[PDB]
């Protein structure tokens, strides 16, 4: 897929696309790929897709405890020093490429995790196989200090890019804003640029076209007194 | 009622079975401490029971590391345990920093065990008091450990059946020094306190043993003194207390 | 845990020893006889209540091969779980050995589940009694042994455990030989039930028969079957 | 039943009380003295028959040919440290290519017993053990008590009536050090020194039991009419 | 060693297990908490005590949160219900955010919470805690519901209850002002008022704790956007707007 | 090779409106020897319905798994488990095994009696929920299915026009494939009463 | 110490009978009653609760009724509490036979098992034994229908109507006088409602201090229908016997 | 009874093993006092050398567990040192795992739980110390928390320990009375040790020496100890005043 995540001085943004292949077969036009490690943190993922998102259900938990134990919002680097020393010690054969996200008051963040364990920093990070193609368009627009419009369209803009040149990205663009000190805005189908054409005509047919064989009722509605 | 075990306590605040355990090291052996500039000199009290003994080889000093004396008093096996797991703590320290522990960092770590067995009733307190010390570079350290797990540090220490004898000397001799005093000349000082701690034991005799850790003699390791030296010390203290 | 239930005793006893033979005193009651073809053990069925269906309460006579039984006396909470692992060691014999097992085998493994439980401390053993019966295969002798919660086991001919043995045995001292066994299954059938009929009492309701005769003969009798044998011993 | 029914329990007199039992092990038990010059060590045991149709049972355990350990108190409790002593031994030589030192093997003693009178539900040992042999630094002679404190000796004693002894090893003390390479006259001395501890125990030739080391000489036990040489 | 895995908890000789017995006369040495159901939101209302006029209650958590839509609150020792309230959280999480993934319903995490009460009466080295537990909740499936834990490790559904040494009065006191139909408005009126008959100090709302398992809220999850989702149902109220209340009886 | 593709099978599922239609192969072999023209790969718990995919043992592994799984929340809950948490579990339950992990593709369809929606996801062999409202295909002729079933669909059915689509769909991959064929069975799920219907189809 | 804390209280007592076990009867004696009676067409599960309160909800409370499987459900009396553990260990133990046999345990098998854990807890460990008496309803293929009543010192015994919980002597009594082998469900539902009444610990029975269970062999087919009623049902029943 | 010798409820539902674990910290006769200045929090305690021969550098009461969190304690020395190093393994470990510096709110609630396991088992013995925690969070801002043998916590404003901490109490209690917030108004924190000792001296009726002080200061990222020396200084400034 394409992960891109674009820290500013005022916020982070971070958008990612909504097909899900599997190999070059399309498993889905449509899914979430904007994951919850909490509430305040924000996450998708790229490469297989199973390992992310378990990945992300397990830290979800131990985060959502840290949480409840401080009761006030969750560090994001909580988040990042607990997926590192789980995947290293695996060493990486678990497959995760997450952009991580988020918010808190030591700041805006912005990190990037490999398979193996490693961690980047950036005051901008893409990930996934679309990567590349991202990068190009956002760094010429770049600038340092960008406002939270102007960073939103730059981050759909590199996504498009990716549709336009890698074959993992595709359908819909969403786009989740955090900003400090206030709430996460989940901007879900920001940008939809495909649609399916039209057909030019309904493809319906009378019944028994398909030949049937035999039949019987089944019954889940309950269990039966008399 | 409140004797039976180390997890009762009192309404006084008070656990006896710890503080019993004081009462075993003041019926052992007397034994001193004095901290120097340079560094410290132990000297701890032999009881002769009898004429077959050979003197000099029934130790109660045992070094720890290449440079951390111990000598203790009290119940003698359980000493001997104590210093048993310390010295699995210096290698420990050695293998994982790759330096030799620090004075400071063994007397913190004997803490921890002596607390352990207080808190519960599934093992049985130490009956010792330990006196050790030694130089690192922080500087010349002396500490005495109670059986319920209490060190401070100590210009001058003592326990045993003497250690009244003992630590009313020390404050005359602070009094004399009252900038601290060489490692060197101490040791003619140690045998001097136990003569006068052996008339708590002036019913039976005794053999006088010193150790020393010093840097301006030594080089900052933990060894024994021995002839001409040892010889020395002897004839000094006969002599004062005739 | 270890801190012992079992602790020796100024009498050179056990405690739980002496308690487990205070339960199979007070527990059920059972009389073994066997023989020269057969071996019977009858055992109290407790069903004294009006209104009980006797195929589900408890079993007090359970077969562990297809010619080897367990019998028991004493509590009846205890004995569940020493007839499930002698089942266990029965089938373990026959995977790994080979040949059905013998009666001897048995005797031994539970009188050797009773050892453990003494000797080792927080732990107290079973308070019951067993008949073990039954044969070896290859041969046509009949085999009556009794354990007891001690881990002792003792070859009989005749024997009884459990409420009232007293009054049992000294029957069986005038109408049995210790040398000549019954030479017919119907007669070691009836002396059986004649010994069940003085303590336990009230018809052949909590009377219970197993047979077992060689070729691996397993044969349980309902009450009902009893009752005959009854009104023609009560005639004689 | 406060401190005299556990294990774990002190004693303000700074005690354990179980140790003084186990130490009265030994006044019921048998008795045996050794001594030592600076050439040879020397144990000599009184055995003790069941009974007049029962052989007398051995009181010495070769452990090396370079040790021995003797018991005075309970056999079972004996059987514990005789195991412990010859596995630390053979790991000496296997390990280090060396002998195993007496002092040392002394305190690698010590401290085995100390953790198991720690561990509640435990025993302390309740057999004293001389703990004889020659290494590098010559004859050593250790006294084992059932504390697990180690001593070390020309000549000691323990059982019943060991006290007689020491006082004819006290008198004999400086006779036997300044005898060297000789290790009969040791034995004869020793004979004499468990005679002040008879109580018409009879010392015989299928009683004494008498057990070396030397510099040049195995750990060897002599028995049968061959301790008639020393009688 | 180890030789206490004998259980701490035996019968009397006259019947009834005489530990739990004990455990539940510590809720009647406690403070007075309770709660309040309606059919439209629970409320569950606690008093702070503090053994220091210099101590802080606004540090001080006696009713906290176990899933956004779920909380608690106790009556009785407060170290026991400390530690009690983590093996909550804890069991929850283990089993039903790595397993079933999703806020479990209440009915389902009430049965988990008493297994560990059980488990507690069960071993040796442990006898148990002498807490009770309100539990109030809403999950979608059962609708609402407002349960108590028992120091035996056992649960009841209940319509309004009380917990603490002022529980008999305040169960004859909600008989009369309850009713099959509240408001939730109305039931912060009534516990409040209850619970102001049980406390036997000065009854403030800086010195009050008051939450309901009430209307959502979503700006308290973290984020906005997606309506499908939403945030906590618990939530706590200030201490000012709780002096508002005051005034509301 | 790999285990998943020895004896083959398909799942194939749509939406529709207010309904959800899962249908399966009958077909299980080992190999090229064709085995049984006589099972399903269609369970259900509650009203939820469970197609699974891929190498024998697990499907029948899993089958069971499910079953201790979904009981416990039945006598619980005194009710039907949801097909949105029954996804849930799918996934964890898969997760549990990493070293020698499965080798299927379960499919979950049911329908959400709390606000009327047709619901299905996907699996692979670890987990990915896989989230349509359109449909979720798998087993090893997937690429066939996912073909024909975009063509012939139109978003939202009626129930009757959802049978017609997804047995076209079913019939035409299963003789392309060629471990699946022997006999084919169709479950149209409404949220009242679910019929069974075999279909007719070449004997391959 | 460790055995200074501990005066033993899991051996037997010169009887041969466990402390802990006969003081667990008398306990079960103050919680609330629970009838199971067989009729030759179902198991009718009938309980008392042993709390009733001002302001108790009972009108969902399912704290004695629990199912351990779609065949076997229990009637409780005894410590709610206590009886917690062992319901969910049932559950476990009849989902494992149907997971690796593919058939429905047996209810003498379910009923053995829990027993052994009962056994257990006086055979090792120093632990107390729950202090609970289950009454089972169950159906198998092999003995029908079967019914069990089990005690805290583990051990089963059939029945074909029994009683536990408070005033058992008198409930035992009455069931014996009244009970035909050829009553039904109806009659069944009618006797075990009498029943309960003479051993109200209240001085009247109410249908919200009811719980009222039927399994049923009038579900089609010969299968066996489990119902839990509703409180408006329990009503419903009660005043057609004309309690109330 | 012996409900009273192991922690087991009595039939008043009170563990009278645990409440005998705070009556145990009077017997060394140390008090402490905390306060929360402007940008600081300072904490004042007595420093007992009975003897010469006690070396006065040594006898610390004062134990830094995080970089950021002081620690004094009240009562015997053993426990204290016990304490100390359960939550010095406790700091670090959510450090490794938190990637941050863990908050005193959590230290202190972490310590509670420990204290109740403590009290839960029927062969351990409550660690008896009384523990004040003092920091400067820059979540929280300045804070103390005094955790407790029995395993209850709760936030201050202020606390004193010790055998006659009443008295210092009341001291404390009126001075926030008058201000009318919970934090004492200055701006150098060396004013605020100042005003702190003032408070002690009135309270214990006693002038200290600076060997029968110690003081901690927590400032803004970081805690440390004044040595005697400084602390002579502020004896002199009390003069100044």
């Amino acid at each position: 897929t394409t992960i891109v995540g674009v820290k500013f001085n005022n916020g982070v943004v971070i958008a990612a696309d909504t097909r899900s292949t599997q190999g070059p077969i399309v498993a889905d036009k449509n899914c979430a790929k904007l994951h919850r490690i909490s509430p305040k943190i924000w996450c998708a993922g790229a490469g297989t897709a199973a390992d992310t998102e378990a990945v992300t259900q397990l830290i979800g938990s131990n985060i959502e405890l840290h949480s409840l134990y401080t009761s006030r919002e969750p560090r994001v680097v909580s988040a990042l020093q607990m997926l590192k020393q789980h995947l290293f010690k695996y060493q990486g054969h678990i497959g995760a490429y997450l952009i991580v996200a988020g918010v808190d008051p030591t700041g805006s963040h912005l990190f990037s995790i490999h398979a193996h364990g490693s961690t980047d920093v950036g005051y901008y990070l893409s990930l996934g196989s679309g990567s590349l193609a991202a990068m190009a368009v956002l760094e010429s627009h770049w600038k340092q200090d960008l406002t939270k419009e102007e960073a939103i369209k730059l981050a759909s803009d590199a996504i498009q890019a990716g549709i336009w040149n890698d074959l993992g990205s595709g359908s819909n663009v969403d786009v989740c804003v955090m900003e400090i000190g206030k709430d996460a805005e989940y901007l879900r189908n920001y940008l939809t640029p495909n649609v399916r054409e039209e057909k030019q005509k309904s493809y319906k047919f009378p019944r028994g076209t398909t030949a049937v064989l035999k039949e019987s009722i089944v019954n889940i509605c309950d269990i039966q007194e008399e | 009622g409140y004797d039976l075990s180390n997890s009762v306590f009192s309404p006084d605040g008070r656990n006896f079975q710890v503080e019993y355990a004081v009462k075993a090291v003041e019926n052992g052996t007397t034994s001193i401490g004095i901290k120097c500039n340079d560094g410290v000199v132990f000297a701890v009290e032999k009881l002769i029971t009898s004429k077959l003994l050979v003197p000099q080889k029934n130790v109660k000093i045992q070094v720890v590391d290449r440079h951390i004396g111990c000598v203790y008093s009290g119940l003698i096996p359980d000493g001997r345990h104590l210093v048993n797991r310390g010295r699995e703590e210096a290698a420990s320290f050695k293998k994982l920093y790759k330096t030799p522990i620090p004075i400071p960092a063994f007397a913190d770590r004997l803490g921890q065990y002596v607390q352990a067995h207080t808190l519960y009733n599934s093992v049985r307190p130490f009956g010792v008091s330990t006196i050790f010390g030694g130089v690192d570079k922080n500087g010349a350290h002396l500490y005495m450990l109670e059986p319920s797990g209490s060190y401070w540090g100590y210009k001058g220490a003592a326990t045993g059946k003497g250690r009244q004898s003992a630590k009313a000397e020390l404050e005359k001799l602070v009094d004399h020094h009252p900038e601290g005093l060489s490692a060197r000349e101490a040791v003619k000082q140690a045998a001097k306190i136990i003569y006068l701690a052996h008339e708590d034991n002036k019913e039976k005799d005794f053999e006088l043993e010193i150790s020393w850790c010093s840097l301006s003699e030594t080089n900052g390791l933990h060894k024994f003194v021995k002839g001409d030296l040892l010889q020395e010390a002897i004839d000094f203290a006969q002599k004062e207390i005739n | 845990y270890d801190r012992a239930l079992s602790i020796f005793s100024p009498d050179g006893h056990i405690f739980q020893v002496e308690y487990a033979l205070e339960a199979v005193k007070r527990g059920t009651c059972a009389v073994g006889v066997k023989g020269k073809n057969c071996v019977v053990l009858g055992c109290e069925r407790r069903s004294t209540l009006k209104l009980q269906d006797t195929r589900i309460t408890p079993s007090k006579v359970s077969k562990i091969d297809s010619h080897v039984v367990l019998s028991f006396s004493g509590l009846n909470a205890d004995s569940r779980i020493l007839i499930e692992k002698a089942r266990v060691e029965a089938q373990s014999h026959r995977l790994t050995l080979e040949d059905p097992v013998t009666v001897e085998y048995l005797t031994r493994y539970v009188a050797g589940v009773q050892q453990r439980y003494t000797q080792s401390g927080g732990v107290r053993p079973f308070g019951v009694s067993t008949l073990i019966a039954g044969f070896d295969p290859r041969d046509d002798e009949p085999k009556l042994y009794q354990t007891e919660p001690s881990g002792i086991y003792s070859s009989w001919s005749a024997q009884t455990i459990g409420r009232n043995s007293k009054t049992v045995r000294e029957f069986l001292e005038k109408n049995y030989d210790r040398k000549e066994p019954p030479a017919t299954v119907e007669e070691c059938v009836k002396l059986t039930v004649r010994s069940l009929l003085e303590v336990v009492q009230t018809g052949a309701k909590n009377i219970e028969i197993t047979v077992v005769k060689p070729d691996s003969d397993i044969v349980a009798l309902s009450s009902e079957e009893i009752n005959q044998y009854v009104t023609q011993i009560e005639q004689e | 039943n406060n401190y005299d029914g556990d294990t774990v329990t002190f004693s303000p007199t700074g005690r354990l009380f179980q140790v003084e039992y186990a130490l009265e092990a030994i006044k019921q038990g048998s008795v045996t003295v050794g001594l030592r010059s600076n050439t040879h060590a020397v144990l000599v045991a009184l055995k003790r028959n069941a009974d007049e149709l029962s052989s007398y049972q051995k009181k010495i355990i070769k452990c090396d040919e370079h040790m021995g350990l003797s018991l005075a108190g309970l056999a079972p409790d004996a059987r514990v440290l005789s195991n412990y002593l010859r596995q630390q031994c053979n790991y000496s030589s296997l390990v280090f290519n060396r002998k195993l030192a007496v002092e040392r093997a002394g305190h690698l003693l010590c401290d085995k017993a100390q953790k198991n009178t720690q561990s509640y539900g435990g025993r302390p040992y309740g057999v004293g053990l001389l703990i004889i042999g020659y290494d590098k630094s010559g004859a050593h002679l250790l006294e084992f008590q059932p504390s697990g404190n180690v001593t070390e000796l020309y000549g000691t004693a323990i059982g019943a009536r060991s006290q007689g002894a020491k006082t004819y090893l006290e008198r004999t003390l400086d006779t036997f050090i300044k005898i060297d390479g000789n290790p009969d006259e040791l034995i004869k001395a020793g004979v004499e020194a468990i005679s002040q501890s008879l109580r018409d125990e009879s010392l015989t030739v299928d009683n004494l039991s008498i057990a070396i080391v030397g510099k040049d000489t195995p750990f060897t036990i002599y028995d049968g009419e061959a301790v008639a040489k020393y009688i | 060693t180890d030789r206490y895995s004998f259980s701490l908890t035996t019968f009397s000789p006259s019947g009834k297990l005489g530990q739990i017995d004990y455990a539940l006369t510590a809720v009647k040495q406690g403070v007075t908490s309770l709660g309040i159901k309606a059919t439209n939101g629970v409320v569950i209302a606690t008093e702070k005590k503090s053994s220091s006029p210099l101590a802080m209650s606004e540090t001080l958590s006696k009713v906290s949160l176990l899933t956004p839509d779920i909380g608690a609150v106790y009556s009785g020792m407060g170290p026991d219900y400390r530690v009690l309230v983590d093996k909550s959280r804890k069991v929850a999480h283990t089993s039903y955010k790595r397993i079933y993934g999703e806020y479990p319903p209440t009915k389902l995490l009430v049965s988990e919470v008493a297994k560990i009460m059980q488990e507690a009466t069960q071993s040796g080295g442990v006898r148990p805690f002498g807490v009770s537990l309100l539990i109030a909740g809403h999950d979608e499936f059962n609708g609402f519901s407002l349960y108590q834990v028992d120091p035996s490790g056992s649960y009841f559904p209940w319509k309004a209850t009380a917990i603490g040494k002022g529980s008999v009065a305040a169960k004859t006191f909600l008989e009369k002002r309850w009713n099959d139909e509240l408001e939730l408005e109305d039931a912060i009126h009534i516990a409040l008022l209850t619970l102001k008959e049980s406390v036997e100090g000065e009854f403030n709302g800086d010195t009050i704790e008051l939450a309901i398992i009430g209307d959502e809220n979503p700006d308290l999850l973290g984020y906005t956007g997606i309506p499908t989702d939403k945030g906590p149902r618990f939530r706590k109220l200030t201490s000012q707007e709780i002096n508002d209340r005051l005034e509301a009886l | 090779s790999d285990p998943s593709s020895i004896n083959g099978g398909i799942v194939v599922a749509m939406t529709g409106k207010d309904c959800v239609a899962i249908a399966c192969d009958l077909r299980l072999g080992s190999q090229s020897l064709g085995v049984s023209n006589k099972f399903e790969k269609i369970f259900h718990y509650g009203h939820v319905f469970l197609g699974i995919t891929g190498l024998a043992t697990d499907v029948t592994t899993l089958n069971e798994m499910f079953r201790y799984k979904t009981n416990l929340y039945k006598l619980k809950e005194e009710r039907a488990i949801e097909p949105e948490t029954f996804t849930q579990l799918v996934s964890s339950s898969l997760y549990e095994r990493r070293f020698g992990p499965y080798f299927v593709g379960p499919v979950v369809a049911g329908i959400n009696s709390k606000s009327g929606k047709p619901f299905i996801a996907g699996f692979d062999l670890i987990g990915c929920i896989d989230e349509a409202k359109d449909f979720i295909v798998s087993g090893t002729a997937s690429d066939q299915l996912f073909g024909m079933c975009e063509s012939l669909y139109e978003p939202n059915l009626e129930p009757e026009d959802l049978f017609e689509t997804i047995s076209q769909a079913l019939l035409n991959a299963a003789d392309r494939d060629a471990l699946s064929g022997w006999g084919a069975v169709v479950y149209i799920i409404k949220k009242d009463e679910v019929v069974k219907r075999y279909l007719k189809m070449r004997q391959d | 110490g460790s055995r200074r804390y501990d005066s033993r209280t899991t051996i037997f007592s010169p009887e041969g009978r466990l402390y802990q076990v006969e003081y667990a009867l008398e306990s079960i004696s103050h919680a609330g009653t629970a009838i199971g009676i067989m009729a030759s067409d179902g198991i009718v599960l009938a309980a008392e609760r042993k709390v009733t309160s001002t302001l108790l909800e009972q009108d969902t409370s399912t704290e004695k009724l629990y199912k351990l499987n779609d065949k076997i459900a229990v009637a409780v009396a005894g410590l709610t509490a206590d009886a917690e553990i062992l319901i969910n260990t049932a559950r476990i133990h009849a989902q494992n036979y149907l997971k690796t046999y593919n058939e429905d345990i047996p209810v003498e098998i379910l009923v053995r098992r829990l027993s052994d854990i009962k056994q257990g807890y006086t055979q090792h460990g120093g632990l107390r034994p729950f202090g609970v008496s289950f009454i089972y309803a169950g159906y198998d293929d092999r003995y029908g229908y079967q019914l069990y009543t089990s005690n805290p010192s583990g051990n089963y015994t059939g029945w074909k109507a029994i009683s536990v919980g408070a005033n058992t002597s008198a409930a035992q009594t009455l069931l014996q006088m009244d009970y035909k082998d050829d009553m039904k469900v109806d009659d069944a539902i009618e006797l075990a409602l009498k029943t309960l009444s003479k051993t109200t610990d209240s001085s009247a029975l109410t249908y919200d201090r009811l719980e009222f269970a039927t399994i049923r062999k009038g579900a089609n087919d010969g299968e066996v229908y489990q119902k839990i009623f509703k409180p408006q049902e329990i009503k419903d029943i009660l005043v057609k016997t004309g309690i109330t | 009874g012996y409900d009273r010798h192991i922690t087991i409820f009595s039939p008043e539902g009170r563990l009278y093993q645990v409440e005998y674990a705070f009556k145990a910290t009077n017997q060394t006769n140390i008090n402490s006092l905390a306060v929360r200045g402007k940008d600081c929090t300072v904490v004042i305690s007595q420093k007992k050398v009975p003897d010469k021969l006690l070396d006065p550098t040594t006898v610390s009461y004062i134990f830094c567990i995080s970089r950021t969190i002081g620690m004094v304690v009240n009562g015997p020395i053993p426990d204290a040192r016990n304490a100390a190093l359960r939550a010095k393994a406790e700091a670090a470990e959510f450090r490794y795992k938190y990637g941050y510096d863990m908050p005193c709110d959590v230290l202190a609630k972490r310590m509670a739980n420990l204290s109740q396991i403590y009290t839960q088992r029927a062969y351990m013995r409550p660690l008896g110390v009384i523990l004040t925690f003092v920091s400067v969070d820059e979540e929280l801002g300045p804070s103390i928390y005094k955790t407790d043998p029995a395993g209850y916590y709760v936030g201050y404003k202020a606390t004193a320990t010790g055998p006659k901490q009443q008295e210092i109490t009341t001291n404390l209690e009126n001075h926030f009375k008058k201000s009318k917030i919970d934090h004492i108004n200055e701006e150098s924190w060396e004013k605020v040790v100042e005003f702190a000792i003032t408070h002690m001296i009135d309270a214990l009726g006693t002038e200290f020496s600076k060997n029968d002080l110690e003081v901690g200061v927590a400032t803004k990222d970081k805690f440390f100890t004044l040595s005697a020396e400084n602390i002579e200084e502020r004896l002199v400034a009390i003069a100044e005043q």
